[PDB]
């Protein structure tokens, strides 16, 4: 498979080039939020992002090598983690707030508009602050988001495992090129992947919240 | 329903 | 803090020495399982393991440096992930089955005794098979379990972060000492930590199942 | 009044900075277009662009000085012309095609999917071709689009203010052309060629509104 | 080619010499009167167009296309020009002057009436000159159907000549360079409103057929 | 009829 | 509906 | 109830 | 019958391999003992050990050859003696203390927490001290514990089978002592010293059962 | 010290010479008769104990402790020994022989009765000898309270002597080394049953006080 | 209860 | 009484 022949630079370049567009929100800016209208806005946005997620996923090296069944499974399990890592990324420059869209910036007190949502907001804000504190790079972000897709859900190594190994190589390459020592490289790799556990957690709580309100 | 298995299948094939 | 002065060998030695006892189950072996009795057995076992988890946690380097409040929080969030990683570890030599205790080995078809539990069993079995395929070492296992405790839930680095960096160093040391190349070391570190995301997922589904049956 | 105090370079900057986001479309890409689905897609896009048009209009020098009534009137009159000039601009470097969105590029044959739409497509395509052949610049484009906003409803003292704003945009177009090195004769000839475009844009908007009403 | 060689003064002269006569309203409904007039003006428009420099260089096909596109605009700009000295009224003919409230005679026409009146008011406020008016009418003829390419290149050169001619007229009147550019823009923006009114008129006409 | 395509064609040739 | 007088008025104030 | 916050607090203090 | 065919070394191996797991206790370690809580803790432990005792008994050579009735009888008679000898063994290297579990080590003063229990503690401690001073070996211990199982109820042809099994365990004890280098005189003296221990274990079990009945 | 120097034959002789007489039941309830007998046998037990080699070397305190612990065991082993030739019966005295069904006279005693009968049956099946019996009775005296340390060391040496003496008796009777060890074990395991029966008896006695 | 005749019997068969 | 600690003490000295 071509995906496994990519150099680290070629992997980064492919992942940057696969990025979906940044979506704007539409709303009446002279009308105040309600529970219904805020959840309505976030739902509309997520559903638009899902369409563009499909085009993105097909551009992630290795993804189109999978059967339709495997492609569907990875996306069905990973989509909310993928929305959330994106949100946390674009919120880094806005402490205490979540930048859902360039024209939709919500602070923690606005999260209380939707019953139960503020617990999720606080987890997302902490994650965003952690990425800021770590000085997460865009090249690192795109590697993590593809890891989420491929690690989604639950002979030696299948295709996905081999592609994930290449993304690890690429993360380490990025760190090495930035001048990190080998010890620093392994430490930062660990710190980043541990945050994926927290993103999984936040997705599980989110899916819970979505299923219980449906 | 966006995000459902069936929706993903429809969109990918 | 003393924990941060530990060499990699001293960390491994401390974590091995902290290990709790392997618990046996008690049941009438001439009576067949029921839903009530199997869930009853697993509940009894988990509750016993929780007592010994407290003694274990206090022996994890760094844990007793934390305030009572932080200690309680880490344990409250991590306990089921900790039970599950232990289960998956002791099941490695038993493909298709889960070794809850040395005298309680349950196969997948027995998981169907308890409504909803078989989905969890299948995730646990896959994780155990993954660890087997990776040839997970006991020294690596104890590092991962302590990572779970410390990474539980959701100025540059707090104490927990610094201790987690030392456990990463220790994992890499173990891999280096086994003769892995630097590329192999970083790849295996990533593979292991990605499995922690799946353990988080399984814990979230488990807590769901426990809350819904209560 | 800020608008009349702007130098030509400040006017260009303000108009460039005011630009709305480029919108993407959403659709099932494994499913063929029908008349209903294509018209639904273009309707969806236009309705979304209308929301962002409001934020742009408020950043056009002079617009926010007007009363609410006047703002509503100018936007109500000009909005389809504003959508169409934007469409023509983004299609300029795609001969034969209309770039509704970066992921929605349609040719004239696809226009036949909706009864009566191909005639409108052809007009839009000829206008985009004219733009290309004039080598229309983005700075000129933003001037023209703001002229549409201020002019289309301007007959149907605050009206004297709009006319002084319109005169400033004219000064701005000539400035851009003089800076580009055009002779005095080329500057007035190109000013005329650009403003005559706006009569064709009005025509296409009228034909579009007529088509929208009939369905 | 003969058109492309004319001086600005010769272009003005040719456009003025091409002007059709002013027609009187005649009796065979208000729409009946207007239709009578329009159909008679169309005959004069044919020979006017043929006297607009550059027009007869075009193929028959192109001449038909341009006139088919522009004719109602040409009638309307004429109407607006002759209503200039009649605030609040439209002078369809010397013997047919209507105020706004008379426009309500035909369901639909009074929208059009007010637009024509606002345009005539603009002409008055700008103090539009006859020489400028004839330039604008010839621009309508050559521009309105023009986007739809040598024949169309030639048209663009003639259009550039008429622009040169407008600027010549403004310079001669003593406007500064800035005033000339501003006024050229003001006058060309009127043609957008004339297009609008023609499109609305054509809509009305087609729907009653 | 006056103003038609055919009428313009006939009048212009 | 979007683009109507009332919609513009609502959105603008 | 083993595993609850209050249980953990009791056991640790 | 497998049991009577075992060599002495095979008997030792089988008895060593039969050993039950060492059990841990659970309790709140920030909470002081009371009479109720300590007695509850020891009751809990004993009840759990009883479950594992069944699996051990079935691995004792000869036991499973007996009828259900005989198995029940021997276990019903011997179980507290079996718990107590195990307790004494695991306490051997902890002078003054009883090692109920690796995480439950109690001294005689803690025995006073339960009315009447200190007298039993003292007897168990003296027996553990005797074990230590004899340097009792684990191979000897497993022989003695199995003798308790087979002997305690053995009066209250299948009974001739148990007696031949008991004789084999005696042969096994002497073998272990001869292998250790004891003289013939030291072998019979130590065999007697070890078997006399079992009279004290019976005494402590009887006192324990009496205490359990009274409360 | 005198005890520690005796040969095996001298130990046997001393133990035999120390034997108390067999008492007859006498009349002052079945428990009344047994109590009468027991209390009379206790007096003889005092002088018997003092004639067991090693016993009087111990302090008064230790002598009291040992007898206080062992006395009912000593009575019971005596009872079992003299019932040996009476299958299904207990010969409390020559003039007091009870069968199992007579044991039901005292609520509680018939549990004890059956145990004593099963032990007497075991003695018969082993063909226990008088010389062996006297060794076992002296072991009970010295062992039963012994775990509770020179005085207690001395006791252990005397206990080892009695073991040597049992083995001497078995060797003399022509048992092989293996038979000697097996029989020594069989006889010592009986003392566990004798302890059990004494503990049960003492329970009964204390509860009726 | 654990250790009784019936408990042993139940556990042994 | 016979068999008591005090009785044994008295009989043995
Ligand atoms: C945490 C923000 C959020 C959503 C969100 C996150 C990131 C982002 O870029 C956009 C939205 C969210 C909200 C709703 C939602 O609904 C999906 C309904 N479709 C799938 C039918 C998905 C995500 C949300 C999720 C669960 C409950 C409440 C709020
Ligand atoms: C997956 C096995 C399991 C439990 C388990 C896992 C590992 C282990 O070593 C022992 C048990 C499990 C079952 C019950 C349980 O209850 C806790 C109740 N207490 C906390 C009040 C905890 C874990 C379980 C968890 C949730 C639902 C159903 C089953
Ligand atoms: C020519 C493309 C087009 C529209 C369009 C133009 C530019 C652009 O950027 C996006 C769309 C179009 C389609 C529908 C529409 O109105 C929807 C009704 N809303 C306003 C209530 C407006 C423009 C259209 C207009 C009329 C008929 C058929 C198609
Ligand atoms: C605005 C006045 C007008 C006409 C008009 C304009 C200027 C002028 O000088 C003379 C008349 C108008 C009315 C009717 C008309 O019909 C043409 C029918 N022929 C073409 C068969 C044309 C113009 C008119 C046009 C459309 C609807 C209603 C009224
Ligand atoms: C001496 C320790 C002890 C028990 C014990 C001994 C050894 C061992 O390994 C564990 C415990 C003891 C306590 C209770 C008990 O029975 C509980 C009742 N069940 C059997 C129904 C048995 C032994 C005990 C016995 C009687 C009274 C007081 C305490
Ligand atoms: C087994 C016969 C027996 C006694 C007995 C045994 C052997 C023997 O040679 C003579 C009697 C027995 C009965 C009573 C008794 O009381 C002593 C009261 N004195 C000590 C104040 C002692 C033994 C007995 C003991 C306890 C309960 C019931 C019966
Ligand atoms: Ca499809
Ligand atoms: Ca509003
Ligand atoms: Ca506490
Ligand atoms: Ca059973």
């Amino acid at each position: 498979s071509l995906a496994l022949s990519l150099t680290a630079d070629q992997m980064v370049s492919a992942l940057l080039d696969a990025e979906p567009p940044i979506l704007y929100s539409e709303y009446d800016p002279t009308r105040p939020f309600s529970e219904a209208s805020m959840m309505g806005l976030l739902t509309n946005l997520a559903d638009r992002e899902l369409v563009h997620m499909i085009n993105w996923a097909k551009r992630v090296p290795g993804f189109v090598d999978l059967t339709l069944h495997d492609q569907v499974h990875l996306l069905e399990c990973a989509w909310l983690e993928i929305l959330m890592i994106g949100l946390v990324w674009r919120s880094m420059e806005h402490p205490g707030k979540l930048l859902f869209a360039p024209n939709l910036l919500l602070d923690r007190n606005q999260g209380k508009c939707v019953e139960g949502m503020v617990e999720i907001f606080d987890m997302l804000l902490a994650t965003s602050s952690r990425f800021r504190m770590m000085n997460l790079q865009g090249e690192e972000f795109v590697c993590l988001k593809s890891i989420i897709l491929l690690n989604s859900g639950v002979e030696e190594k299948d295709h996905i495992h081999r592609v994930l190994d290449k993304i690890t190589d690429t993360l380490i390459h990025l760190m090495a090129k930035a001048g990190l020592t080998l010890q620093q490289q392994h430490q930062r790799l660990a710190q980043l992947l541990l945050i994926l556990s927290h993103i999984r957690h936040m997705s599980n709580k989110g899916m819970e919240h979505l299923y219980s309100m449906k | 329903s966006p995000g459902s298995r069936e929706w993903f299948k429809d969109m990918l094939s």
